[PDB]
């Protein structure tokens, strides 16, 4: 629960995936846009492994 | 005499060959605030030609099956030009706005457009679809800038009233057998005479297409809508650095 | 001082005549005649229609005396609707030692708060009435302490406590055997009208999640506390309600918007049911039939 | 009638059959107030007003 | 002191009474009023805005809500054929539920005056047709014909440059004021029938679409006056407003 | 206490004792105890004929 | 007798009536006045008497109160430090609490107009330097550097014979009265920023103290005018008072 | 306020008394009426057919 | 140091726009910040106790002794008024009893 | 009007708006008093007043 | 969006066939000589 995992992000590589089948196009490509995310976040092991 | 039109205001215009007619939101032009009305005491400043151009935004394309969209005003323009400079610098404001949104096609297209004001445009959820948690709109859904958003639930206009008594706030159609552009001039109305800019939005432009798009195959597929509008007698107070937001 | 021309040179349409009865109906007659046509508008100008009765049927003179005055503002928001109940009651959870601080927000019921969110901006004076009793509806012999808390003002935390003092608060004392107290309530809002719409935050920074619960709430609206305890040190023994009513003198009314169709869920927010969107009216099988 | 000018409808030239018997106005009647509408500036708001009898797009 | 006796209807509580209250404030200025835009004197400029009536009130579904604004026309192979029908009172729960005409009539127990309904054609430009929109006057039924539907008040309505055309519903009643027709004895106050026919056809060139969509729009005249007003009859509140 | 209350032709009968009927927001409505004198109101001519 | 019915209202003890009551004394002429001096005769007579502003709001233990009265300058090696800062809103908990007129602003819901900001250099008389004082209007966030609060409203003051400067704190508002700012959604009415900026230094000869004071006075302009009165947010009581 | 003494004959309903009572309708202007025939005015018209 | 209130203006400091100003100042006046009814006094008699068991209580007129209409009225040395003092009496739990 | 001059308020040049029902005034109502106000004897009350656009040293 | 920002014109096909573009005369000084590469680019008109 201290120990910080530094790798992709998952959602934010999930949505995209939705953006090219049109599952809510036009609400998530508004989401990363004026959210600026990050490719590659840092988070706790029981973070990254047991919801965050 | 009223389907060919012009409305040149600063260093820009637009023509329009094809009008419809311009109405004038609730009767009365923009108007600077008088002397009976303000409540500031350091002196506005008034850029009269730098900040009342045809702004033209977005493009967004209308295909068979859309639902609508929406502009929040006036935070279409805190990212745009000199009234985004203006508008960042000063925490007061108040303008009129001249609202033209082209959407043209051929002679064998049809469908028609709703596109309507109406102040204090806001924006309820689905409250968690069933109706029993009380989420609110996130701040994309409630101020999305240049780039517009889309009606998830259009009859009921993500707010709970319908659409079909849309048309008491002003509006103007856009049929595509018989015009392709509509302007609307709304002045500034707001309780308090002048407000800030980046919190608060006076209205929302709502466009729908009521009776969709129809087109034989073998026609242009690509039929956009973009909206141009215009900051008439705009006026800035109370100067310190740039906010964003 | 200046020689420029540019500096030296740098309004409603509409006109409110008066008319109490409803237009007259003139005499008109056939006509065949081409050029003009009074039926055929252009609705997507965004105009509604000026065709009249006489220029689409053969009509007669009809003196229409017909007044238009049960239609004004003043004449329908005038009626005291429901808009508050507080609840003080022996023992339970909600308020269990005979105090209760209600803040004024007239939107928690749905037959006052349909009406006027007809319009967006609405500025009027009022006169609420607190018809209190006892939840069995009996009026027993018990003394109330009504008071009104001005936003900055001390919220009093308990039965026996020091903001009930009221050295500049307005206050009021009516025990139940009395009739309803009222007092009338002027507009007191720092805006020129109450928005019952405010499509914006009221403070600035960014803003996350976790402050959306500011979006739609404008401090020019929220006025205050009511609050409403059982004068004594001691708990009284008797279970009450307070219902308040309210109605609207003196309203002006700025800027018409649609009424709501779908059901209410929240205050000060118009969240809706989301798989559950109703249609706003009945409906038929066929569009041929009835 | 030495009252204060304190409605919350004053703004108008004529003023009203309200009677009070306080100090301040806003205390007082609702009134009959002025029946004149205007139903022009949400009926048909346009800039050049087209008559009834003419063609709306000429 | 001074004689006085007190009458009944002392100590009550009526909610429509326009009496004098004490102020909770003594000698308190509000705020001074900004000239803010589009203000009501009346309610009566709000049932003269044309409005959308929905005509198609059949689809109920949450996916096709909107096809209740617009009704179809389509190019008919034949003579005269029913494109639509619908009651013309705003009171009777149907397609005037959707119109402020219709909303605002809901809070006022009985209205007068012609009122006037407008179809925008919202087709291809190359598409053509005559529609014939007629009211009939109450109690003749609901018309088998199109010869039938002719007898009483109708327009022909060319589709042209102009786009849309004005069905004035006239004042026809046996009553001054008449209330909202519901069934039963309160079906002595309908107002009658529109009823929407082909009068010749919808023809199109090749490459135009054969289905067009009309939009009914509804509002009042200026003769429109309403009274007795009341609470609305729809409640919009199921539990507990949190 | 009681509450009366005058239901137009087209308003909603209330069908219950704590029905949401009785908020009153447009109908007029008297709110009186039975230790007051009986309550008197007047009523205008309201037929439509 | 004369027919009176009893509208409610009746039998309450509203406490801000303002009614006649029954005299306990017939015919007692009170003892006549003198001309006694300095009557008030309005409120905002005080609210525009200048009066020490607390903006050193920080030591709070019992030997050190006196500590709050005024705030230090002293000659910095550098370029443009920040010397004080605070909130330019009298209803706010903090440096204006001790103020005549923010305290009587804590008996009124809601205030408006410009108000002024004195500042009294009490250091040596061979001790000069130029401080900047800047008011920041709302929305703009505490200044990170000189260079930010320039921007804003802002007075260059020189150290003279002429010991002290107003900052006068202009009416910059939304809306014409403006309720008391707190934390939450009452924080939309903040009044802004008031930051006080080193603009060249604090340079002495040798022989004079290197650490100089200034004392803030504060009050309102002609302009302040106040409403809906209420009361006040401290209560100066716990116990019975013996 | 203003003194006031209730004298006896208060708090009844006398069934004939001829007094103001409250309106439950602000400003309801009735229907306009129609020349009927034969308005009767008096029931003495009655008595001597 | 002249110990004067500033007479400085916003005119003179910014450059200003002509602002009617209509705000009235009738709400500061003294019969208006002091004409509300506030509590400065409280009379106990109680079946059986200490204070006051038999059902009489003199309270010598001191208004000193509740502290929010004490501090308004502190605010000046002199003041000259008349009064008009209401006395709301009921039992400890609250109710009234015919007495 | 036919009351004694019992009030607490006696002392000035003009009277106010207070209704009174009793002989005595000091049980009339509080009124509306004079706006007038006086801030140079609590903000400015030096002997010579000197203006705003002068240096006050001189 | 960013030549939206200059002097510009909505030009839309109609039974009128032209528009005319106008080119308005901003300059810093009274005659502008002929713009080529190099220091005489300083007297650019600009592009449409
Ligand atoms: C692992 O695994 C996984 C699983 O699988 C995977 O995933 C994947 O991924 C992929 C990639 O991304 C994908 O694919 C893709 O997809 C996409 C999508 O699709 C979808 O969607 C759609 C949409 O729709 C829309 O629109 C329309 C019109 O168009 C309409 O109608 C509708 O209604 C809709 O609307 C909506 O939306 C919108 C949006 O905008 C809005 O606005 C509105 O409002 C509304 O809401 C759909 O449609 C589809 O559908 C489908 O399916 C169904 C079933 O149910 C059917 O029925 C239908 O019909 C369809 O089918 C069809 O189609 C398709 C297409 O779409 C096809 O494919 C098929 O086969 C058939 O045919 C869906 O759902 C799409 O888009 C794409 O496509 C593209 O690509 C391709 C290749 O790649 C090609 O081939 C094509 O062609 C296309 O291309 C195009 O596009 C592009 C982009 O956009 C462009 O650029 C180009 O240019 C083009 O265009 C052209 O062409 C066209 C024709 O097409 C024309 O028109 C134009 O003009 C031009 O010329 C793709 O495919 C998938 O999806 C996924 N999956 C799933 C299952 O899904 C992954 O990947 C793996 N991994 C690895 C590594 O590999
Ligand atoms: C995976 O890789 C990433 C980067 O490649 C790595 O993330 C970094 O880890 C370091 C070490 O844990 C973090 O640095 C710490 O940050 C905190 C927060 O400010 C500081 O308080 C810490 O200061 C301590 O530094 C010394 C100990 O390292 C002590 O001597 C000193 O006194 C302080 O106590 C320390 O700087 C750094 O923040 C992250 N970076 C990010 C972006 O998360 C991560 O640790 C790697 N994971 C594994 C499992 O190896
Ligand atoms: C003894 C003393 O007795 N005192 C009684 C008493 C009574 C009333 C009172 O103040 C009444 C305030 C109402 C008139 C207006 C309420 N308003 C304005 C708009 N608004 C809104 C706007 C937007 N969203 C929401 N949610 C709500 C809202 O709720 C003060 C004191
Ligand atoms: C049936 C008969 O009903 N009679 C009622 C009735 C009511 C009131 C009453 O007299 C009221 C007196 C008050 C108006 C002023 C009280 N005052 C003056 C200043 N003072 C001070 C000054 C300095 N230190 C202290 N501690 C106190 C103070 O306490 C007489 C009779």
């Amino acid at each position: 629960k201290i120990d910080l995992i530094r790798t992709l992000n998952i959602p934010v590589l999930t949505v995209i995936e939705w953006s090219q089948v049109h599952f809510l196009r036009e609400i998530i490509e508004a989401m990363l846009k004026a959210y600026q995310q990050k490719l590659f976040v840092t988070h706790t092991v029981d973070e990254l492994l047991w919801g965050y | 005499s009223d389907r060919v039109a012009q409305l040149t205001i600063g260093n820009s215009t637009i023509t329009t060959q094809e009008a419809a007619n311009i109405i004038v939101g609730y009767g009365e032009w923009p108007s600077y605030c008088s002397d009976d009305d303000a409540t500031a005491v350091d002196k506005p400043t008034r850029p009269d030609v730098s900040v009342n151009r045809f702004y033209t935004l977005d493009t967004k394309l209308w295909e068979k099956s859309s639902k609508g969209w929406y502009w929040k005003f006036p935070d279409v323009l805190t990212e745009t030009g000199v009234f985004g400079q203006n508008a960042q610098f000063h925490y007061l404001y108040r303008s009129g706005f001249c609202i033209h949104v082209q959407c043209n096609a051929s002679k064998f297209h049809q469908g028609a457009l709703l596109v309507a004001i109406l102040p204090e445009y806001v924006i309820g959820t689905v409250a968690g679809g069933t109706g029993t948690e009380d989420s609110h709109p996130p701040y994309i859904q409630t101020q999305p800038g240049a780039d517009g958003f889309e009606l998830q639930h259009p009859y009921v206009l993500d707010a709970g009233i319908p659409i079909s008594q849309l048309t008491v706030c002003p509006h103007q159609w856009i049929n595509l057998r018989t015009n392709n552009c509509a302007t609307i001039i709304v002045p500034y109305m707001n309780t308090l005479p002048f407000d800030s800019a980046l919190n608060h939005c006076n209205f929302g432009l709502l466009v729908v297409p009521i009776s969709p798009l129809d087109f034989d195959q073998g026609a242009t597929p690509v039929i956009p809508i973009t909206i141009t509008l215009a900051p008439m007698c705009s006026e800035f107070a109370g100067l310190r650095q740039a906010v964003t937001q | 001082g200046d020689r420029v021309a540019d500096m030296i040179e740098s309004r409603a349409l509409t006109q409110a005549l008066p008319a109490p009865t409803g237009q007259n109906t003139q005499v008109s007659s056939h006509r065949l005649d081409t050029g003009e046509v009074p039926a055929l508008q252009a609705a997507e100008i965004g105009a509604s229609s000026n065709t009249s009765d006489e220029s689409m049927i053969e009509t007669r003179c009809v003196l229409n005396s017909h007044s238009t005055a049960e239609t004004t503002l003043d004449s329908f928001f005038s009626r005291a609707g429901l808009v508050g109940e507080i609840d003080l009651p022996l023992e339970g959870t909600t308020n269990p030692s005979g105090y209760a601080n209600w803040d004024i927000d007239i939107t928690g019921y749905a037959q006052m708060r349909r009406k006027v969110e007809l319009f967006t901006y609405m500025r009027f004076d009022a006169e609420f009435t607190f018809v209190a009793c006892t939840p069995t509806g009996q009026v027993v012999p018990q003394l109330l302490q009504y008071m009104f808390v001005p936003p900055g003002a001390p919220k009093p935390e308990s039965r026996e406590s020091l903001a009930w003092q009221t050295a500049t608060n307005p206050s009021v004392f009516v025990k139940l055997t009395d009739p309803p107290a009222q007092v009338s309530v002027p507009f007191m809002s720092p805006a020129s009208a109450y928005q019952w719409f405010y499509d914006g935050y009221p403070t600035f920074g960014e803003h996350k999640q976790e402050k959306d619960l500011e979006y739609g709430a404008c401090p020019n609206n929220m006025m205050g506390t009511f609050s409403v305890r059982t004068v004594g040190s001691s708990k009284s023994k008797y279970a009450l309600v307070v219902r308040i009513y309210m109605r609207m003198k003196h309203v002006r009314a700025w800027i018409p918007r649609p009424m709501r169709n779908q059901n209410y869920l929240f205050k000060a927010n118009p969240n809706y049911a989301g798989d559950s969107i109703k249609p706003t009216g009945t409906s038929r099988n066929a569009i041929t039939t009835l | 009638s030495h009252e204060n000018s304190n409605s919350a409808t004053e703004g108008s030239t004529i003023n009203y059959t309200t009677i009070n018997y306080y100090k301040d106005s806003y205390a007082a009647t609702a009134g009959k107030q002025s029946l004149k509408q205007d139903p022009d500036k949400f009926a048909n708001p346009v800039k050049d007003i087209f008559t009834e009898m003419a063609a709306p797009l000429k | 002191g001074f004689p006085t006796e007190l009458k009944p209807g002392t100590n009550q509580f009526l909610t429509t009474d326009d009496g004098v209250s004490a102020p909770i404030l003594p000698n308190f200025h509000p705020t001074p009023c900004i000239h803010i835009p589009g203000e009501v004197r009346n309610l009566l400029e709000l049932c003269q805005v044309e409005t959308i009536l929905e005509v198609n009130n059949v689809p109920t579904n949450a996916t096709s809500l909107m096809e209740r604004l617009r009704f179809p026309v389509s190019a008919q192979a034949g003579k005269g054929e029913l494109c639509a029908v619908f009651r013309a009172d705003p009171g009777r729960d149907g397609p005037w539920q959707s119109t402020m005409l219709g909303q605002l009539c809901g809070y006022y127990t009985q209205w007068s005056g012609s009122l006037e309904v407008t179809f925008m054609f919202t087709g291809s430009f190359m598409a053509t047709g005559k529609m014939l929109i007629a009211y009939t006057p109450p109690g003749g039924p609901l018309p088998k014909d199109r010869a039938t539907a002719m007898l009483g008040t109708h327009v022909i309505w060319d589709f042209g440059l102009q786009s849309s055309v004005t069905l004035v519903i006239p004042w026809i009643s046996n009553t001054h004021y008449r209330a909202h027709a519901r069934d039963g004895v309160f079906d002595y106050y309908t107002t009658g029938l529109v009823s929407i026919w082909y009068q010749t056809n919808y023809v199109v060139p090749i490459g135009a679409p054969n289905t067009a969509y009309i939009i009914a729009l509804a509002a009042a005249q200026k003769n429109f006056t309403m009274k007795l007003c009341k609470d609305t009859s729809h409640i919009l509140q199921t539990a507990s407003i949190q």
